[PDB]
């Protein structure tokens, strides 16, 4: 598994639901 | 970033404008992964003196005023002692904060990886206040972002057909030519993540080399998963 190293909490969390959710084509 | 859209205010909360302190003059990006510790690339830090970079968290437009921007002052820096500025084999390294970074909704650390993946052809993101084309004049005001492709290695060693795409290392570029998407000049540091199906992000590539930018060529990062026991031990001990 992913090692731990923030253990003061959740990481990897931004407030936008989408965020991040430019569209990628198939090419 | 090259081909990519600006990101909103505090989208990827982790990134980190690394920066001349005497100029506040941002040359790398970096990524929080805990309240003292940034992680970047070897060739950003290799030779920087601590108190000469300021590691700035919270920023979006650099050139606007902010009340969430934190500009933090350098405790220590560690280069991954196998570095290779030649092949850019290893080019990995981790910073401390003096102070403990301030966290909230706009600031936050970025997962680790799952050493046990290559994330094969998972959709990716790297953002940075790289340029935004090859040559082009450092750097855009507002934070960018692109969604990429995580290649095979052996494609990426394939299209490189002068150079070679060690182990560790990650390249990610389009579907669409490798003439449309990447990062640049000035992204260097910076964050490579896949997200789940929660939303959740994890760091699988720091910004590191590649020929031009979007230029035929993909990009080329450091595997995180790859030197994860590496950053693992570092801020442990240090
Ligand atoms: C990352 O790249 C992988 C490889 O892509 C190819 O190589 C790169 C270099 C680039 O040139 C790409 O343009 C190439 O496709 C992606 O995996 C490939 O995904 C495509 C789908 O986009 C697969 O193809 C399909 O193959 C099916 C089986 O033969 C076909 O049924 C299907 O045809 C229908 O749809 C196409 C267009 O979508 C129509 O034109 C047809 O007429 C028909 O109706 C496609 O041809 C290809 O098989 C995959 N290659 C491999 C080796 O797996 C990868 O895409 C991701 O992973 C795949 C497995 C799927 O889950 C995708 O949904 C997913 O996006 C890229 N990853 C990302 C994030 O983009
Ligand atoms: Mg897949
Ligand atoms: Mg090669
Ligand atoms: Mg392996």
């Amino acid at each position: 598994q992913p090692p731990v190293w923030y253990p003061g909490g959740q990481c990897g969390v931004s407030q936008y639901s989408d965020a991040g959710d430019m569209e990628l084509p198939p090419g | 970033i090259v081909g990519g859209i600006e990101a909103r205010p505090y989208e990827f909360p982790w990134q980190v404008s690394v920066r001349r302190k005497s100029s506040d003059s941002h040359f790398c990006g970096g990524s929080i992964i805990n309240d003292r510790w940034v992680v970047c690339a070897a060739h950003c830090m290799q030779g920087e003196a601590p108190a000469l970079v300021s590691l700035v968290v919270g920023e979006h437009d650099s050139s606007a005023a902010s009340t969430v921007r934190q500009t933090h002052d350098v405790d220590s820096i560690f280069v991954n002692e196998n570095y290779d500025p030649a092949t850019l084999e290893n080019d990995v390294s981790v910073i401390k904060t003096a102070v403990a970074i301030t966290f909230d909704i706009n600031v936050g650390p970025i997962c680790a990886p799952d050493p046990a993946n290559d994330y094969v052809y998972r959709k990716s993101q790297c953002s940075g206040w790289g340029t935004i084309n090859s040559g082009g004049v450092c750097c855009p005001a507002v934070l960018r972002y692109v969604t990429l492709n995580i290649t095979t290695n052996a494609f990426c060693d394939a299209v490189y057909t002068s150079d070679t795409i060690y182990d560790d290392m990650i390249c990610a570029t389009d579907n669409t030519g490798m003439t449309d998407r990447d990062s640049c000049q000035g992204d260097s540091g910076g964050p490579l993540s896949v997200k789940d199906g929660s939303g959740i992000f994890s760091l699988v590539g720091i910004v590191s080399w590649g020929i031009g930018c979007a230029s035929g060529y993909p990009g080329v990062y450091s595997r995180v998963g790859f030197h994860a026991g590496w950053i693992t031990d570092t801020i442990t001990n240090n």
